[PDB]
């Protein structure tokens, strides 16, 4: 028995990450096993932690968390450092429109869970931690009973099947800030303090949790482990394009007739993620823009971009929120101007103010108070957040808005 | 101040749970929470020794903190998302429905000190818009009537 939570649909065409979430229910390790599982962790404890690099780097598997890093990159990084290291799950997903990676956590945890196992085995973590943000109360619960579950069976504890691998996996729960989404700030969360970003360098895989090489990967990146553990390397890189292969999770929502996650690969075009997945539009109304999240806004005339990590695509972590044509363009940025006033940690003096004065000027722009001076005012925060930044946050706080300035001129004058 | 037994057995656990007792800090906040219907800020003394903390790194924590709140008892917390997909949806529907079931509005508790609105980013769950919280429990707002229903459940 958990907290109520929201049944969001799900729908696949390569059945991987959603073999089972793709059915709203707790998968439980008995019918975890039923269905092949705990078979890749197996195969993996067969093979050298340097091996298990290797594939994952061959894999072309990329972080799904939104900087698109090439994973087994990471880990070649990390394990260039002395241990004892740590293994780290970002489970914060707090960005507006994205929900991909609580139907992993909700309805398949043992996916996620071998996923850990397999990745600290690889860099030679015996610690392992989820971060899940505050808001999923269920999903806290869930994985903590399957971890005991994975515990009573002997896939975590001492001796892992007599690998000689030792693992434990910690359950962290956010407070309610965005920011600890960032891997320092997390980091900052993790060892009981504010989640302020740190200034990088260092970076997280050489100092991190207690100042000693740390991973830091998405809950869809860590879920795809298994799958390449499993198929191989060469089996994974068959899926989509060679470039950017494996499933990725998209999770959809605005004015679209079937919003949910949907599991795709990435040479899917936008175009086919709207019309040919999510049914087309509410009422079949023109597809005005999309909003990449809080990050991108593409225009209609930007639809037949691939959904992968290539220049020309559409990147980030797949989030694909729907605005048509009768929707309001500054009344959309305001509310994504409103997340960040509402994020920014204020560490930072040009993302301290510039979030805020973004947010608003802008209310008084839709409100139709702002002076010319105003304006202008607006034009010269939303171009300087950036600034001194030390986290990704002040870089990004004013990108979306800017697009729509630049792809959407005539809206934006009819306020003036 | 002193925690009741039942309480701080439950605040010790999550301290024995991480490796460090400091990593502990939200869950026990969380605890805390839970137990008054807010953070007490008498109850941040007793935590912070029981942390091994300074009063003053408990006390930054609660500050930074979104979900934690040190003004306000309210039994219930209904967490309403107002970021843009909720907005597009309907936010303001679910905003009304609640101004009639309940006659308050967001930041606002009940005289009763049952209920508090509290405007939240989003919950990760957009595309079941527009969505909201009753406490841990996590619900779409469909019709008055539906929240009506849902929100009989708590007392
Ligand atoms: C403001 C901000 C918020 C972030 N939020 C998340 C988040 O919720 N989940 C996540 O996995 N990564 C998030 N990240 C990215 C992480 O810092 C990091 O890139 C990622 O967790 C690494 O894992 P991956 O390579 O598997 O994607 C965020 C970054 C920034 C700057
Ligand atoms: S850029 Fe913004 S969010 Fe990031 S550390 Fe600086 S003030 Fe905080
Ligand atoms: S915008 Fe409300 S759940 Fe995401
Ligand atoms: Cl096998
Ligand atoms: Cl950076
Ligand atoms: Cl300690
Ligand atoms: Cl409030
Ligand atoms: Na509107």
């Amino acid at each position: 028995s958990y907290p109520a939570i929201p049944r969001i649909y799900a729908e696949t065409t390569l059945n991987m990450l959603l073999k089972r979430a793709k059915k709203p229910r707790v998968h439980s390790i008995d019918e975890y096993l039923k269905d092949g599982g705990y078979q890749a962790l197996e195969k993996a404890l067969n093979m050298s932690p340097e091996e298990i690099i290797d594939w994952v780097d061959k894999s072309t598997l990329r972080g799904r968390g939104g900087a698109g890093f090439p994973t087994g990159k990471k880990w070649k990084f990390a394990v260039q450092n002395p241990g004892p290291r740590y293994f780290i799950c970002n489970a914060d997903e707090s960005e507006p429109g994205t929900f991909k990676d609580r139907i992993i956590i909700e309805r398949d945890p043992h996916l996620l869970i071998e996923g850990i196992i397999i990745s600290s085995y690889a860099i030679g973590a015996n610690e392992a931690y989820i971060y899940i943000r505050g808001e999923y109360p269920a999903g806290y619960y869930i994985l903590r009973d399957a971890i005991e579950e994975a515990k009573k069976k002997g896939f975590l504890g001492k001796n892992i099947l007599g690998s000689g691998f030792d693992l434990e996996i910690y359950v962290a729960r956010g407070a309610g800030a965005y920011i600890c989404g960032e891997e320092t700030a997390l980091i900052e969360s993790l060892e009981g303090k504010r989640g302020h970003p740190r200034l990088k360098p260092p970076y997280p895989v050489q100092k991190g949790l207690w100042g000693k090489p740390t991973v830091v990967n998405n809950v869809e990146t860590i879920a795809n482990v298994p799958f390449i553990i499993s198929m191989g390397w060469e089996e994974y890189r068959y899926i989509g394009p060679s470039d950017y292969a494996g499933p990725k999770l998209f999770p959809v929502s605005g004015k679209v007739k079937k919003p949910g996650v949907y599991e795709l690969p990435m040479n899917t075009t936008l175009r086919e993620v709207i019309f040919k997945y999510a049914g087309g539009t509410l009422g079949n109304k023109k597809v005005k823009a999309v909003f990449s999240g809080a990050l991108d806004c593409f225009s209609s005339e930007e639809l037949d971009i691939p959904m992968d990590y290539s220049p020309l695509g559409f990147g980030g972590t797949g989030t694909v929120i729907v605005l048509t044509e009768e929707d309001d363009i500054v009344e959309a940025a305001l509310k994504i101007a409103e997340f960040y006033e509402h994020e920014t940690c204020g560490q930072c003096t040009p993302c301290r103010v510039g979030c805020y004065e973004q947010a608003n000027l802008l209310e008084k722009i839709y409100k139709g108070e702002a002076t010319e001076q105003d304006w202008e005012g607006f034009d010269f925060v939303n171009r300087n957040i950036q600034p001194t930044s030390i986290c990704g946050l002040g870089a990004v706080a004013g990108r979306l808005i800017r697009q729509t300035l630049e792809k959407f001129p005539e809206e934006w004058e009819k306020y003036r | 101040f002193e925690f009741p037994e039942e309480l701080k057995t439950k605040l010790q656990e999550h301290i024995n749970y991480f490796p460090k007792k400091r990593q502990a800090i939200l869950l026990c906040l969380h605890e805390i929470q839970n137990y008054y219907g807010y953070i007490p800020p008498e109850s941040l003394k007793p935590l912070a020794d029981m942390l091994e903390l300074p009063l003053n790194h408990v006390e930054g924590v609660v500050a930074f903190y979104d979900m934690f709140d040190r003004e306000d008892k309210a039994k219930y917390r209904i967490r309403v998302c107002v970021s843009i997909v909720c907005h597009l949806m309907g936010t303001n529907k679910l905003l009304k429905a609640l101004e009639n079931i309940l006659g308050i509005k967001p930041g606002e508790v009940t005289p009763d000190g049952k209920f508090k609105i509290v405007p939240v980013q989003c919950l990760g769950a957009c595309s079941e818009a527009p969505m909201f919280m009753v406490n841990d429990d996590e619900y779409k707002f469909e019709s008055e009537v539906q929240l009506n229903e849902i929100l009989s459940r708590y007392t």
